[PDB]
């Protein structure tokens, strides 16, 4: 047997009221894909929904280590493991996921062999190992088949857009995935429905439509029980809420936080999420990470000090930011540090030219509020406010 | 700057 | 008979080495259905192309009187009274043009049915007797089912946005035109082929691709023997030099007018032409139309004024201006004079909103300037260079 | 203003 399964007896043998409540609480109608489970390997409920759910309901603390174990046991070329690899990169779970790749396109079942080179090609730009061009082509020559396979070639895409700045593309590509015409896996149905949830936030964050931002995160916390999107929702919530209530910003980000304790990464990010809150609020800032060389956490230090007239310290952070290379989205916000620094209304009007060539229309603000401090024509920042860079 | 992330 | 058929009868009579003349002029090559539309009503040439040749070549000073009386004997139903519509509208011998509508419309002939609902709907638009989503809803009401009048609906579409002003649909609309689709009516494709060049010219002209404008404006001239299309080649080639070349842009100008002799629009026309080049270019201006209340003369009193600083009287034709009605590029016009009027930058930022908003990358260099030589900040005039409007 | 015309 595999530990799950190990484990489910032996609470069974002290507890035998359990079948019932893992059989409504995995939605079955009652034990028999319970008892079928049980007693033959091999086996495998009809949704991935099950087992996930009785373990984050019977196994909190074990989730990880059974599930690890459970679906790198499973049959590669079986309907479990498409399911158990969407499972593991929605949970970020690089471990079991890679392992389900390397053998699902090596493997005989057609439909695994796509989902495992689709993913593949996901991991490998995630990884920057490959262009959005080399990206691009590499699905092409799939001929992908299956509707889930047609849905995550542009999820991925829109992951690719999110995570370099690139904000412009995504408007469109995300209105062409269609999820209705996924039937056979209500599993990944569901995990990619929470997925563009939790884009479609981020964009409307984007698009600086902040209401419409925290309905979709909101819709995104309604539909899932997995901790990665929970994480990027409260931290869309809590930008969206940037520019207006320190409080509410403040009270999601430490909510991300209480959930994300045992992980580095999650933990790491909503730090970086109040660090930059406090520096838009020019307020005492205990977040800065001091022990970095990212892009992310040196302009926090560079802001943080600006912030308290210790330009000299600034001078030395942007001094460092100088010898780094920075995508549109990055250099914006570098422009807007050094326009600060410099009370140079050039660096503002750099600063904008970047957002727009981002498409960022939330984190505009910034310059824009500074130029009007120095006295900009009012006419001219609405003229500024309304154009955009044509992509 | 400011963390993004879905 | 009609009074071609006579005048050719009577001058062969005199002259017999006329119709080998008359045979390659019709491109005939073959004087036999020279002979056969001579004796036989009812004859047409298998093109249009060859009356319309040899009206030109032998009776040049009496082609409109000769042609309304050919036109409007023809059979409605035939492929001759089509050519003869677009014959006419190309002229814009609308005389001819209106009767073979209300013709065309009522007639049993499918074809020639179609063609005159499809002009009908352009002559709407044009005398702005419907909206283009009236147009647009018509057009599609119809069903068409000619390559021709698939073209045309694109084409007469065209012909409204230029003339309001409206330039960002442009573009993509002219790409959608196929003439190589239209087989049986060579005048009509040939024909269509000069109006696609002179709005392929206009279209270049307002994204300020200057050298293409003008290689597409010497195509429509090689291809036609069309007055209206030779008029607006010269003006949008003359337009084409107004900031560059005084006097090659004058000398297209004075070319228009020679060849404009005996038609008051086209003349007018060509006046108001040279009439902003001498603003532009800060000269005496001996062509301001001061018997006119349209917003384009009275724009050009009010330049005129502004260049010799005689500042009432400039104040006075503006005030004039401010109670007329304004489309976004004729807009951008009167915001750019109130501008220099006044020496208020405010001005010249929405000057630069309205001809963004009218998709004008050409005019919009004369505020663009102004703020210049006012002192504007580099890095600023960069971004308004270089953003766009989202239409 | 400039004439326009096609």
């Amino acid at each position: 047997m595999e530990l799950i399964r190990i484990a489910m007896k032996k609470d069974l043998e002290n507890d035998n009221s359990l079948m019932n409540k893992w059989a409504t609480v995995a939605g079955l109608k009652n034990p028999n894909p319970l008892y079928d489970f049980l007693n033959h390997d091999g086996k495998t409920f009809n949704e991935f929904s099950s087992i996930v759910n009785i373990v984050k309901s019977q196994y909190p603390d074990r989730e990880y280590e059974l599930m690890k174990d459970y679906c790198l046991n499973l049959d590669v070329k079986t309907k479990a493991a498409r399911s158990a690899l969407e499972y593991a990169d929605a949970n970020m779970f690089f471990e079991i996921e890679d392992v389900l790749i390397d053998s699902m396109i090596s493997c005989s079942n057609m439909k695994s062999k796509e989902y495992g080179k689709v993913y593949k090609i996901h991991r490998e730009l995630s990884n920057s190992v490959i262009t959005e061009f080399e990206a691009v082509k590499r699905l092409g020559k799939l001929n992908i088949k299956t509707p889930e396979m047609n849905s995550f070639s542009r999820l991925l895409l829109l992951y690719h857009y999110l995570s370099t700045g690139n904000f412009s593309p995504m408007a469109q590509l995300i209105k062409q995935i269609d999820l209705s015409e996924i039937s056979e896996n209500m599993y990944i149905r569901n995990t990619y429905q929470t997925r563009v949830h939790v884009l479609m936030s981020n964009i409307k964050l984007n698009e600086n439509s902040l209401e419409e931002c925290r309905e979709y995160s909101k819709k995104a916390l309604e539909s899932t029980n997995i901790l990665r999107f929970q994480v990027f929702s409260y931290l869309t919530i809590g930008n969206s809420l940037l520019f207006s209530n320190y409080e509410l910003a403040q009270e999601n980000f430490l909510k991300g936080l209480s959930i994300s304790v045992q992980n580095e990464n999650y933990n790491m990010i909503f730090q970086q999420a109040l660090c930059f809150l406090n520096n838009v609020w020019r307020k005492e800032n205990k977040w800065i990470n001091f022990e970095s060389d990212s892009i992310m956490d040196l302009q926090e230090q560079a802001h943080c000090f600006i912030n308290f007239n210790e330009n000299s310290k600034a001078k030395e952070v942007l001094d460092k930011l100088d010898l780094l290379v920075h995508n549109d989205n990055e250099l914006a916000m570098h422009y807007y540090l050094k326009g600060r620094l410099e009370q140079n209304k050039a660096c503002f009007y750099s600063s904008i030219e970047y957002f727009k060539k981002s498409n960022d229309k939330f984190l505009i603000r910034l310059p824009l509020l500074e130029l009007q401090k120095m006295g900009e024509n009012q006419k001219l920042l609405e003229l500024l406010l309304l154009l955009e860079h044509h992509h | 700057g400011m963390p993004r992330g879905a």
